[PDB]
């Protein structure tokens, strides 16, 4: 799970 | 309903991590917005002809600060408003919006700050949510701890939003292990707790003020979402809250018609009340905002199109959706604040933009 793209 | 009327970008080219406008205003003053980004958080000021006045920031001493959200209240006795701001050096600060002065900053959590909410009928009682998996309670009256809500039945990784119900008799919190968990604080141990906090004086006395440690919520779940769990808000005794599965659910421990104060800790039902799906919000830390009177609810996704849910139907269900794009606003929204009169929405975005929409 990424917090930024 | 909603136009968009102006947007601008701030200097830094960061994330807009949080925006809040001031509910506390004094009738005739203009409405008023902090971000938050970066090293700073910065006011401004919404004017006709979809003006917005920059007024005046607060950036921290440290360049490596970065602020993650604010929450707005007022001093107690003056009525003058009151912004506290937090981030990842796990610092709270106290700012007077007027001149941008810290006027006092709380240490403890040390840790990452990553999300604050003041109580709704105690414009003193501070929650704030941590990285190092614990919420705690400050009371910024008398400076003091009031009690950290931990232990290994509490969060087992960082905690990212909580929200207290209607009268502030308890909270709600959710984090990166998935879970959502109850905190009751009207306890008779919390209430003493918080009065006890209002008579603690360190010129007075000898004693240090002793925190609460409370390491077992009320109720918990891991069966509303499937990954980290990143806001929630309490609906009258419902849940809304989020992950980043494209999903805001509405639901409530235990079975249909169990009442929110008879759930037991060991509860081991929760009842789905509806669901509400949208696209393109996969990235975590995106949250959504109410209006006052909660009729409403706003988020933005990771491709700068905005949802509003009008809630003011007579089952969560039956919410109706509308959406807001703009074909120059294509950046992440980090998050979304109404006026308190319900007319302005702004959003702000990964790339340091505001953008504001008038009813």
């Amino acid at each position: 799970d990424f917090k930024t793209d | 309903s909603f136009k968009c009327v102006n947007s601008l970008k701030e200097d830094h080219n960061q994330p807009l991590f949080g925006v809040q406008f001031n509910w506390h205003s004094k009738e005739g003053d203009p409405l008023v917005f902090a971000t938050v980004g970066s090293n700073r958080v910065t006011l401004y000021e919404c004017h006709s002809q979809g003006e917005i006045r920059l007024l005046q920031s607060y950036v921290d001493a440290d360049a490596d600060e970065n602020f993650y959200t604010c929450a707005w209240t007022y001093d107690s006795n003056t009525s003058h408003p009151l912004l506290a701001v937090a981030g990842s050096r796990g610092i709270i600060r106290i700012i007077n919006p007027i001149t941008m002065q810290c006027i006092k900053h709380y240490v403890g959590h040390g840790n990452a700050i990553n999300e604050l909410k003041f109580h709704p009928r105690d414009p003193n009682l501070l929650l704030s949510v941590s990285k190092d998996h614990a919420l705690r309670l400050w009371n910024i009256q008398t400076d003091t701890l009031v009690a950290i809500f931990g232990g290994v039945e509490g969060h087992r990784d960082e905690v990212l939003s909580a929200d207290y119900d209607l009268l502030g008799e308890k909270i709600m919190s959710c984090g990166m292990d998935h879970s959502l968990k109850l905190w009751r604080i009207n306890s008779k141990r919390m209430m003493n707790a918080i009065k006890e906090s209002y008579d603690y004086n360190p010129n007075k006395t000898n004693r240090p003020f002793i925190s609460q440690k409370i390491h077992f919520p009320d109720f918990s779940t891991r069966d509303i979402h499937r990954n980290y769990v990143d806001c929630v808000r309490w609906l009258g005794d419902l849940i809304l809250s989020k992950s980043c599965e494209n999903a805001i659910v509405c639901w409530k421990p235990g079975k249909m018609e169990d009442d929110i104060d008879k759930i037991k800790p060991s509860e081991s039902n929760v009842t789905i009340l509806g669901r509400f799906d949208y696209s393109q919000c996969d990235i975590w830390y995106m949250r959504f905002s109410m209006d006052f009177w909660q009729k409403m609810l706003a988020l933005g996704n990771q491709v700068g199109k905005l949802y509003v849910w009008d809630l003011e139907v007579e089952d969560p269900h039956k919410a109706k959706c509308t959406t807001l794009t703009h074909h120059k606003c294509g950046a992440a929204i980090r998050q979304t604040s109404f006026s308190r009169d319900s007319s302005i929405l702004i959003a702000v975005c990964d790339d340091a933009s505001i953008w504001r929409w008038d009813r």
